[PDB]
DNA sequence: TTTGCCCGGA
DNA sequence: TCCGAGCGAA
DNA sequence: TTTTTT
């Protein structure tokens, strides 16, 4: 087979990845000259953690790669053994490198690796810091223990913009000639909702189906998200309305019951325009809902039901 | 070997000597005093201590929040006192066995290291003993079982300096260590303390520091001073002067999320200034839901422990306290029926979310003001522990007396125990020792013991409750009551229960 | 290669390294064109173990300028333990090297196995260990030490030890009471192997663990004697003599 | 196996063996056939409510790459399989990262109800999933995506199978009845489609039942009353008499009409009230709170019912919610 | 009945399951009038056994027409244990079979312990994986290829196989380090057992799983000398000749990252 | 700002 | 005979 | 025994 579009476009080096702007370039700066620091990398999915730290790692280290970094991810055993003995021996391990350059320490996926694993690596960061630097890639930094935070440079990456994703994707469109309209370009921006990934997924998607990338062809395959279709649900003012949503947009195209509640209940938590109480009320009645569904009885009457008792309250 | 600017700003810029350490002063002159004078506090037994109480401590606990100089302290106190040091942390495996294999033995040794450092150096009297360091004790996990009881037997069984490190002191698992060690407090460390510092810092490294904007950096990291030199670390690289037209958003980037601990989510949570419309617009619904995620064990309790002691100032308009207090009951009801399906077989994690609005986000919305007193820990643990040994001793008695009753044990404490008193207990009152045979010859009919006895004294409430009836008895009832009590047989329900 | 050292029999290094595995998991190793010096402290930092190796242990010997390694126990010996004994072992390692190989050779097979294990960062110089002026210099058969130490063991967690005018007093007192062994120097022309040697100029008394003298003669494998140097408050000398070098492992005793 | 064809369940002799035989997907199928052609299989995740081709699909795609020997070149597992995160790390990962036994290739995994893994094991096939992508394909199956990590739904390219259209149905259901023999009048198949939500299993399953219950066959016309007969369903007629009766009686009559009704065939309540919903949802209503009311007190008695109760008090409660609720209507 | 075969003794057999039992779960026998043969595949699909027993394994042996019977080596090997390694152990089976009858018989007495295991219904072909011109083939003692295995398994979790002229090399590298075992053709004429064998048009580099060659080295109870046949686009196929016929296993190397 | 009962072991 | 681990199990 | 982030 051939590449997926995502992993042959991966990048290979600091300046071809977009967004977050000033952090890269402080990582540019970094393995220009040397001294890394431990690093906590987090965010939302598909934005560019593993990309960067990888990208990072092999600048600084060049061919020094294979014997001078250490990747440990979800998909390897992580418990405190590992930490106390794997760990601290490459920590410990002589390796000449020119001066500048470290040993370093790749923890991807970081968040998952429990609490006492977490506290067996602090004074290894702390002894051998003269010749290992640590890295650490999550999705939810309050996972990472304070201590371990303490010891490292904070680097929170936000969601690209319509703009970044826009630009990378007309670096792929070119390099790989595809056809396309603006519009469709925008649909494959607004159905991506600031996940790179999803958004090479997607532009692969409509290139095999239908040739051409306008919004038409990109809307027969791809979903607008159905989080928005619930929030249009939850915000009409008539109960008619939002009714004909729940059952046109999300009933009849296969979402489960299940998935509807749950995402009612996500969105209702955000709907910062809506004073608390209020959501505080709705999200009572989208749990009532919600456990009926959990026993069995996920049926369209009890979710227009939600609706109806949603629309009481908001009156 | 190493180059200075291959190092980490944190290492490169270490305090050296005590002096160079910023804030906590008085903390790190009790350590120096203790350490000073540990040996003639030894010579006494540890049994006089000074002005100070310092001299009845074998070892020291070091404690207070990240990166304010407590392994810093520890370590430089005792090279100035000229001490080897033997150290342990969380990188080690510190279960009672490898504590009892191991450092045990240095309890009371001699270092060679020690005496082959200072063999020519003439009347270096501390070079060849130790100082103990187990840093990051709150680190010891189950790799370490055994572990924490096994280092408080050292604190009071060691014949060398023991100092011991962790973050947070108040935590359950450290209470075994509370009368043995010399409780050290380290605090933040405030904007003052560390001024000269970090503009020394700045000169050495060549970038531009606004003084004005340092307090704010304090604050960003909660007086951290390792993240404040690891912050100046990192932006420096590419932005050289941080000044008031940077520091918004730098503090933002790099602002400290830390969970909290019970007793202070329950504080948060109650507090009425977040339920206001800009309060709610700064702390959001997420949030509230995420301070019940900190400890999703001891958050329902709290709340449901605190919400009827607030005076609050979020009451509708018409709605009295009472009222508001009423809703917030009914939700918690709701609640409780929520966290039973979670744990039931289905294992409904899914309704986290919703049990955190349920049990926590909800009632307090509805009380939260401030607080009319301290925040209490919860009491239901407890009353539950107790409630549980009372249903195992009435298990228990019931099926001693199964053979002669006719009731379930719900019956037997509701219905039987009473008039079981007025057989076993008030003839005592009305009689002295004259009552000692029809008491056993009731006893014996239902085949209880003395312990049986006890326990169903123990379970009246109200003007029922006995222990003071029981303690005015005269000793020689008591005594008597035992003694032809255990001079015979008695038969037995169940051998062997 | 900067420096190849060749044991005509891997059987040599691999007792060597038994000597003093079980007491301490970080060893540096100094070559020089005289030979080996290694040094050990345990991770209490009660025990000290030094090694010399000279150039008459090695069918062959080169090393152009003086290196350390830096090496864990437990890695060493099970790389030792994957080598014949009756093999032909060279050490190699290149200039300023990242590993050391073990390169075994079996000629009449024609089979040659070649490892290469990874170096430490070990932090810390060696430690001055020149002669002193000790109290007490005896020597006798290491397994009558053997047999005392294991003996003595079970009945105390510490051991006492009392020289005095031809007097060697071994003591262990504890949970199953007091338990001693007196011996005194007696020279056996039959067999002058067994001889018990002593030389006293004061009389001294020391004590020390259980568990670290149980460590010490498991060298008795190395050397048919062993030799006790001792001291008013210092740290004991134990030394087995090797063929071309020793094993000497100094403990500092327990307090007053 | 055992024998013929002939003695499978109609929804298992009718599994589609080819691309072509999947039927109410044509993006999808056009989508993935092009994918195949063209070398470019992406990771894939199929989203979907039961009996829509889901399985059906990735096993002919399967069947369509490998050929017929594709059993012995993919890795497939479900829920019926132990996929915690030992089995993630040593048997999924060793196939990733390992030629081909049999065929030279590059590998599939197919995790069939995928959201049926822990959180755990899904956050451990992230790295697997990136890492060994030159040689390893994996395809997800689902039908609740609330139990699918963020970040293995970021990882893999979303296709939702959407509940079978009527074309597609008819089109199948003609297929089988040329097989069988069978013949089928036009309401009867609309009741079909009707009472099958777009579930493939649902009309095949009856279509079985219904030729079961002619007498002959051959001869025997498969009418919707039969359909009604096998399913145990209420008629549309009866659904319709007993809310005229609800809406426009008093009480004694509208009592005696439904017990009478449902008396008639044995009907069950909860097929009632669904039944009455579905008509409801039609009507014009001048005032939101007939619509509030209505919908709250029927969701109602429909939670009550799915525990049991008593059957005559919960009619009884149909009756008068919908009465009530009209009452708003003024 | 339809299959009869009978081992002298049960040990034979007992021995040759135990073989290859560890690796897989589900095995499939073929028997025919030319005796048995048997395949099985390893739960991650990466390795395939394949087993042959020709009829003068057998005392007796009678298979009138070809049949296949699945089952699961967990439960067969619970069978077999409940039987004594000196009684004749015949397998008995019936045209279109529902189980496998075990049947334990000893002369000396006349007790007859009779153990019917239910068949499975597996439907797999075996394909007769077999390359015909592999690029390398070479043999050595099975004690020899264990040591190596052994030793290099401590290790790393990968082994490299390296083939070139005259030069046989095992390769692991590792987390405390590396190691490298190189032998060479030679033949002793004083004891052929110990000969090591090569011939090879194409050179081989090949790497392998750690613990699948570890299950693979138990056969070395059923062989002296182990075969190993090697191709750039291939399965390994490590081969253990039996009296009679042999055990193989076909074990796919790993891509190249 | 941390309860009540009371483990396994000495 | 004394002591409190770890869990909430009435 | 642990849902979500923007
Ligand atoms: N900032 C980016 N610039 C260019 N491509 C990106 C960017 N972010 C993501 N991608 C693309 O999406 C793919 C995945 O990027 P990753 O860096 O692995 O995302 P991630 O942040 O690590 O996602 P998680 O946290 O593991 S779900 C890359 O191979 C790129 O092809
Ligand atoms: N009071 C301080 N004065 C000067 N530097 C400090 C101070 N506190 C922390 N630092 C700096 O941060 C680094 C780490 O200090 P530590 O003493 O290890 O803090 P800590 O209190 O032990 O943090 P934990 O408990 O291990 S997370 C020091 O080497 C200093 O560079
Ligand atoms: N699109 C379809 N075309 C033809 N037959 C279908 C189709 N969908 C379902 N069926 C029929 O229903 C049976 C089940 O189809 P499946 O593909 O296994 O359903 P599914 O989508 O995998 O359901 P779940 O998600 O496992 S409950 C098939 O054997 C077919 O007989
Ligand atoms: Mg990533
Ligand atoms: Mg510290
Ligand atoms: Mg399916």
């Amino acid at each position: 087979l051939q590449l997926p579009w995502v992993e042959k476009y991966r990048p290979q080096v600091l300046s071809d990845i977009v967004g977050n702007k000033e952090t890269i370039d402080r990582l540019q700066q970094i393995a220009k000259d040397g001294n890394m620091p431990h690093m906590i990398i987090s965010g939302m999915p598909g934005i560019g953690k593993t990309t960067s730290v990888h990208c990072l790692a092999h600048e600084l280290l060049g061919r020094s790669y294979a014997d001078g970094v250490l990747e440990l991810n979800a998909s390897d055993d992580r418990g405190i053994d590992v930490v106390r003995n794997q760990i601290k021996h490459f920590a410990q391990k002589k390796l000449h490198l020119p001066p500048g350059k470290h040993k370093i320490v790749i923890l991807d996926e970081a968040d998952s690796m429990t609490a006492g694993a977490q506290q067996a690596l602090r004074r290894t960061m702390e002894l051998y810091s003269n010749s290992t630097r640590f890295a650490f890639a999550c999705n939810q930094s309050n996972k990472i223990i304070e201590p371990l935070q303490s010891r490292c440079a904070i680097l929170r990456y936000s969601k690209l913009s319509d703009e970044d994703v826009l630009k990378r994707l007309l670096q792929i469109i070119k390099l790989e000639d595809v056809k396309y309209t603006n519009d469709g370009l925008e649909a494959i921006i607004f159905t991506a909702e600031g996940d790179m990934r999803q958004a090479i997924n997607n532009l692969q998607s409509t290139v095999a189906g239908h040739g051409l990338v306008n919004a038409d062809n990109v809307f027969k395959i791809v979903d607008s998200p159905h989080p928005l279709i619930v929030k249009k649900m939850l915000l009409a003012s008539n109960l008619e309305d939002s009714i004909q949503i729940l059952r046109t947009d999300l009933w009849k195209k296969g979402y489960s019951s299940i998935d509807i509640v749950t995402t009612s209940f996500r969105v209702t938590k955000n709907l910062a325009q809506v004073k608390e109480s209020v959501r505080l009320e709705m999200i009572k009645e989208i749990g009532l809902t919600h456990m009926r569904i959990l026993e069995g009885v996920g049926t369209y009457l009890q979710l227009a039901s939600m609706l109806a008792k949603i629309h009481k309250l908001n009156n | 070997v190493v180059r200075e600017e291959d190092k980490l700003w944190t290492v490169k810029y270490a305090p050296t000597n005590l002096q160079q350490v910023c804030g906590n002063k008085g903390s790190v002159m009790k350590l120096k005093n203790w350490l000073a004078n540990w040996e003639n506090s030894k010579k006494n037994s540890f049994k006089h201590a000074g002005k100070d109480g310092s001299g009845v401590f074998r070892a020291a606990m070091l404690y207070g929040p990240p990166g304010i100089g407590k392994t810093t302290a520890a370590h430089l106190v005792a090279q100035e006192l000229g001490y080897d040091i033997l150290e342990q942390n969380a990188s080690d495996v510190r279960s009672k066995t490898l504590l009892n294999a191991g450092v045990k033995n240095a309890l009371d040794n001699m270092s060679v290291v020690g005496y082959f450092k200072h063999n020519e150096e003439a009347q270096n009297l501390n070079g060849k003993h130790f100082v103990i360091i187990m840093d990051e004790v709150d680190g010891m996990s189950g790799g370490d079982r055994g572990g924490v009881g096994q280092l408080a037997q050292f604190c009071r069984k060691t014949s060398t300096p023991l100092i011991l490190i962790c973050n947070e002191r108040n935590l359950p698992k450290m209470r075994p260590f509370d009368r043995v060690c010399l409780d050290i407090q380290f605090r933040r460390p405030d904007a003052n303390s560390i001024k000269s510092r970090l503009m020394t810092i700045a000169i050495r490294e060549k970038f531009k520091l606004d003084p004005n904007v340092i307090d704010r950096l304090i604050q960003t990291t909660r007086g951290d001073i390792r993240q404040v030199i690891n912050l100046l670390s990192t932006i420096s690289t590419t932005t050289k002067t941080i000044n008031h037209e940077n520091i918004n958003e730098i503090s933002k980037a790099w602002e400290k999320n830390i969970a909290l601990k019970p007793f202070d989510i329950a504080h948060k949570m109650l507090d009425g200034q977040i339920y206001s419309d800009i309060g709610s617009r700064n702390f959001t619904l997420n949030d509230k839901i995420a301070l019940y995620f900190d400890d999703f064990d001891f958050t329902p309790l709290m709340i449901q422990e605190n919400y009827l002691s607030t005076r609050p100032s979020v009451l509708k308009p018409g709605q009295s306290h009472l009222e508001a207090v009423a809703e917030a009951a009914n939700c918690i009801s709701l609640g409780d029926i929520v966290e039973k399906k979670i744990r039931s077989s289905e294992q409904l994690w899914s309704l986290l979310p919703l049990h955190a609005v349920l049990s926590s986000v909800y009632p307090a919305s509805k009380v939260a003001g401030h607080m009319a007193g301290r925040i209490n820990f919860t009491a239901w643990l407890g009353q539950n522990s107790k409630s549980a040994k009372y249903y195992r001793l009435l298990q228990e008695i019931h099926y001693h007396t199964r053979l002669g009753t006719s009731t379930d044990k719900i019956g037997l404490r509701l219905d039987y125990l009473p008039t079981f008193r007025k057989r076993l207990l008030d003839p005592f009152l009305k009689q002295g020792a004259d009552a000692i045979s029809s008491v056993i010859e009731v006893m014996d009919d239902y085949y209880l013991t003395k312990e049986d006895w006890d326990s169903i004294m123990e379970f009246f409430v109200g003007p029922d409750v006995t222990t003071a009836i029981i303690k005015k008895i005269p000793a020689t009832v008591k005594s008597g009551f035992t003694r032809k009590y255990n001079s015979m047989t008695h038969p037995v329900a169940i051998y062997r229960t | 290669s900067m420096l190849e050292a060749k044991f005509e029999e891997a059987s040599l290094f691999k007792r060597i390294i038994d000597g003093f595995k079980d007491c301490v998991q970080l060893v540096n190793f100094q070559c020089k064109e005289d030979g080996i010096i290694a040094q050990a402290v345990d991770d209490s930092r009660v025990l000290l173990v030094s090694l010399e190796i000279g150039v008459e242990a090695f069918q062959e010997y080169r090393c152009d300028h003086p290196v350390t390694l830096g090496m864990d126990l437990t890695s060493l010996s099970k790389i030792l333990r994957c080598g014949n004994n009756t093999d032909t072992l060279t050490l190699i390692a290149d200039n300023t090297p990242d590993s050391i190989i073990l390169l075994f050779e079996d000629t009449k097979k024609d089979r040659i196995a070649e490892y290469s294990l990874k170096l430490m960062d070990i932090d810390a110089d060696f430690l001055k260990i020149e002669e002193l002026q000790y109290d007490s210099t005896l020597s006798l058969p290491s397994s009558e030490f053997s047999k005392i130490v294991r003996d003595l063991s079970q009945l105390s967690d510490s051991i006492n030890i009392m020289i005095t005018k031809e007097t060697i007093k071994f003591v262990a007192d504890g949970d199953i009471g007091s338990g001693s062994v007196i011996i005194k120097p007696f020279v056996d022309m039959e067999h002058p192997e067994t001889s018990i040697k002593l030389e006293m100029d004061q009389p001294v008394d020391l004590t020390f663990g259980a568990k670290y003298l149980l460590d010490i003669i498991k060298g008795s494998s190395l050397s048919d004697r062993v030799g006790i140097r001792l001291s008013s408050e210092a740290p004991a000398l134990f030394q087995f003599d090797l063929k071309s070098g020793f094993l000497q492992f100094f403990l500092a005793p327990k307090f007053n | 196996e055992k024998r013929s064809k002939e003695n499978l369940p109609w929804v298992e002799k009718y599994r589609p063996e080819t691309l072509d035989e999947v039927y109410g997907q044509n993006e999808v199928i056009t989508t993935v056939r092009k994918f195949v052609d063209e070398g470019k299989l992406p990771h894939l995740l199929f989203y979907g409510p039961p009996g829509t081709g889901k399985t059906s699909t990735i096993v002919a795609l399967a069947r369509e790459i490998y050929g017929k020997n594709y059993s012995n070149m993919v890795l497939e597992l479900n829920a019926s399989d132990d996929r915690g995160i030992d089995v993630v790390r040593n048997q999924i990962k060793d196939f990733a990262s390992t030629r081909q036994i049999f065929s030279k290739g590059f590998k599939l995994i197919i995790l069939d109800e995928a959201d049926a893994m822990t959180n755990a094991a899904q956050n451990a096939l992230r790295r697997v999933i990136e890492r060994y992508t030159k040689n390893t394909r994996f395809c997800v199956l689902a039908n609740y995506a609330h139990k699918l990590t963020p970040a293995l739904l970021s990882r893999c390219t979303r296709f939702r199978f959407q509940p079978l259209p009527q074309e597609a149905i008819e089109r199948r259901i003609a297929n089988v009845l040329v097989h069988e023999k069978l013949k089928l009048s036009p309401n009867a198949e609309k009741a079909l489609i009707e009472l099958s939500n777009g579930d493939m299993r649902r009309v095949l399953n009856v279509l079985q039942s219904c030729k079961a219950t002619l007498d002959n066959p051959d001869e025997d016309e498969i009418s919707d009353d039969v359909i009604y007969e096998c399913c145990g369903a209420p008629r549309p007629s009866d659904l319709k008499a007993v809310l005229k009766s609800i809406l426009e009686d008093d009480w004694g009559t509208a009592h005696y009409t439904l017990n009478k009704v449902r008396s008639a065939k044995g009907l069950a309540l909860i097929d009632l009230i669904e039944g009455i919903v579905k008509i409801l949802e039609d009507y014009e209503l001048q005032n939101e709170e007939t619509r509030v009311h209505l919908l709250t007190k029927l969701a109602d008695i429909e939670y009550s019912i799915s525990k049991g109760g008593n059957d005559q008090i919960q009619g009884s409660a149909v009756i008068g919610a919908i009465k009530a609720s009209f009452e708003n209507e003024t």
